[PDB]
RNA sequence: UUCUGACCUAUCAGCUUUUGAUGUUAGGGUAUUGGCCUAACAUGGCUAUGACGGGUAACGGGGAAUUAGAGUUCGAUUCCGGAGAGGGAGCCUGAGAAAUAGCUACCACAUCUAAGGAAGGCAGCAGGCGCGUAAAUUACCCAAUUCUAAAGAAGAGAGGUAGUGACAAGAAAUAACAAUGCAAGGUUUGUAUUGGAAUGGUGGGAAUUUAAAACCUUCCCAGAGUAACAAUUGGAGGGCAAGUCUGGUGCCAGCAGCCGCGGUAAUUCCAGCUCCAAUAGCGUAUAUUAAAAUUGUUGCAGUUAAAACGCUCGUAGUUGA
């Protein structure tokens, strides 16, 4: 009493009320709407090639004062332009005029990371070697 | 400008070898003899 | 051998006479025994040449 | 097609890792167990997971029931013969009354050290990983090797083994036969 | 916002205002559908 | 051919019916029932229990992952059943095919041409191109497993065997021990200098195994002290286990799931040192279950935090002294 239907042919409407009331959880959405299927540009893949226009200076979120120094990117699987983010300092530096980059996610699933601004991507590799080796230097030697 | 500033650090910095190093022990032997600097006299 | 040795287990077949072992046992088993090698050595080359008859054009 | 013979995890990970208090008492299992990793206590823990689930099956299920009563006096049958469960001990409660040490005493290197063939758990390890013990005419190479009731006692030296009483042969008393010849010769 | 109307806190600016800025709004872009159509 | 069983969608509510929709009759057709097909006659039939459309990154099941109990996600992918053989379509042969290394034609492709003409179809096994985040050899064999024949004795890239394989899964090294020195305990136990014992891997030969080769095992030779026969991966403010450790940078460079660290003495950046976690594995992304009694049958919430239809009647619905 005062709650949900006890009654033993009742199944129908906690099935319609259960069924209705699913679509507003987050996660349920993005997984059960097209959306997912659409807006992604990496469309269901956790890694993409793509070729950079553009070296970028991003500007922090208001807490710090910093330029993060970012990669806009031109994904060749989709035809779709992505900003992403290269770690490793010099390594930007390293990283030519028109690199061929494998881009990845950035551990959130779509959603935004830390203090950059709608940068979801990551660059993980570039024209075939690895971006901890060139970040480290002890580990593999840079490209010809 | 920013673009001129980037990967500063890294090549600023005065880097020093990392010369003589021994081997540790692994496995189960390196496990025992920490149980031990630990726990002995110690625990 | 088995792990650790100091046995050997197999399996032994004798048969009633040389007859019994010509008609009941396997060519290899009987070329490692001691019997002559294998004839007509070729693979698939052997199909390649005989599929290309036409009714009697040539016997090769 | 695909080979069709089974395979299994040999354990459940134990989450939460730095929990400090069990953290340091695994640490004390390996200590005294002479193990090799934490997947070592894992392994045996699973096992007696393994047990203890079937056990609180067994003893919810009802008393008298048909399968029951087969698989519980099965299931005690089987930690008889382990050795698991010894003479004192006879019923469902005592298979939820065993504990992780329990089991880790089965392992071969925890007996070869009771035995006192060699001197530690991990010269005893060692002894066994050199195939320079038997079980029964059967060299073992095996350290976790669970033991049963009866083999306990049928512990002994690898016959081809130095401690078995035959050839040592090695490098370095091969090196000094070699130059004891060279001088007297 | 949700569906549920006002609700003051801190807020912003007048829930009324907001709709009457809408209100307004929807009537213009009503008016550039006349003129599209 | 009977019964019973579906994911999402109402910003899809009326559908079906001259072109058989639903019935009746008569025939034809079929292998046989059958609107299966033709004629004649009825005007029905299906629809909130969501029909009819539309979506699905939808082959179906046995099942798989996670499961305390519910569940939730997943099921090309070793078996069973279906579908298809470039796109559509049609036949022939034969008991069995609307076959596809059967045939014919059209469209989409496309090869040789002697310029008249002619022939071709890997979503069989390799291998290649393109696509890509992403995936192996034109290897050897019919010995086993089975299949087909004029059925023993022959065939079979079915099937087996290797090669490539850190996809996963299991077992399992990287020391052991006695001397000394130190430590604690007053004549004991524990542990950082030494130095003699034990050993696989590794290199070679066999016995053996095999279609043959290789692996396994087993034996015989060889054969470690820096046992160079070289343990890595990521951490040490908090979450969260280990440093207010040594230098450098100076709100910059940068890092860091999150909080944060950085404006000169940085416990988070760049090195170095020590320590800690897991370990021949550990990082990273994406998807997914737990986490979540945060979708709630079990098992949610709605005075003030999100949420009682403005109100009442009322058919279906659910409930029924």
């Amino acid at each position: 009493g005062s709650g949900k239907p006890s009654g033993l042919r009742a199944a129908r409407k906690l099935r319609i009320r259960r069924r209705t009331q699913r679509w507003a959880d987050k996660s349920y959405k993005k997984s059960h709407l097209g959306t997912r299927w659409k807006s992604n540009p990496f469309r269901g893949s956790s890694h993409a090639k793509g070729i950079v226009v553009e070296k970028v200076a991003i500007e922090a979120k208001q807490p710090n004062s910093a330029y993060r120094k970012c990669v806009r990117v031109q994904l060749i699987k989709n035809g779709k332009k992505i900003t992403a983010f290269v770690p490793g300092d010099g390594c930007l530096n390293f990283i030519d005029e028109n690199d061929e980059v494998l881009v990845s996610g950035f551990g959130r699933s779509g959603h935004s990371v830390g203090d950059l601004p709608g940068v979801k991507f990551k660059v993980v590799k570039v024209a075939r070697v690895s971006l901890l080796a060139l970040f480290k230097e002890k580990k593999e030697k840079p490209r010809s | 400008g920013s673009l001129a500033r980037a990967g500063k650090v890294k090549n600023q910095t005065p880097k020093v070898p990392k010369l003589d190093k021994k081997k540790r022990l692994t496995g189960r032997a390196k496990k025992r003899q920490l149980y031990n600097r630990r726990f002995s006299d110690n625990g | 051998t088995l792990f650790g040795g100091g046995r050997t287990k197999g399996f032994g077949l004798i048969y009633k006479n040389v007859d019994a072992v010509k008609k009941f046992e396997k060519k290899y088993r009987l070329v490692r025994e001691g019997l002559i090698d294998k004839e007509t050595k070729a693979g698939r080359r052997a199909s390649k040449e005989l599929k290309n008859r036409r009714k009697k054009v040539r016997g090769t | 097609p695909k080979s069709y013979r089974n395979y299994s995890k040999t354990a459940r990970n134990p989450k939460r890792p730095f929990e400090k208090e069990r953290l340091d008492q695994e640490l004390k299992l390996i200590g005294e167990y002479g193990l090799k990793n934490k997947r070592e206590i894992w392994r045996v823990q699973y096992l007696l997971a393994k047990i203890r689930s079937a056990a609180r099956y067994l003893l919810t299920l009802d008393e008298k029931s048909s399968k029951r009563i087969f698989q519980g006096e099965a299931l005690l049958r089987r930690m008889v013969r382990q050795g698991l469960l010894g003479e004192n001990e006879e019923k469902l409660d005592y298979v939820l009354g065993l504990t992780l040490p329990k089991l880790l005493e089965r392992r071969l290197q925890t007996k070869v050290f009771k035995l006192g063939l060699a001197k530690s758990v991990h010269h005893a390890r060692v002894l066994i990983r050199q195939r320079h013990i038997r079980v029964g005419k059967q060299m073992v190479d095996i350290p976790s090797f669970l033991v049963r009731v009866d083999s306990e006692k049928h512990i002994d030296f690898a016959t081809t083994s130095p401690f078995g009483g035959a050839r040592p042969g090695r490098v370095k008393r091969k090196s000094l036969k070699k130059q004891k010849e060279k001088t007297e010769a | 916002h949700g569906a549920s109307r006002y609700k003051k806190s801190r807020a912003k600016m007048r829930w009324k205002w907001k709709k009457k800025r809408t209100r307004r709004l929807q009537k213009k872009r009503r008016k550039m559908r006349q003129r599209s159509r």
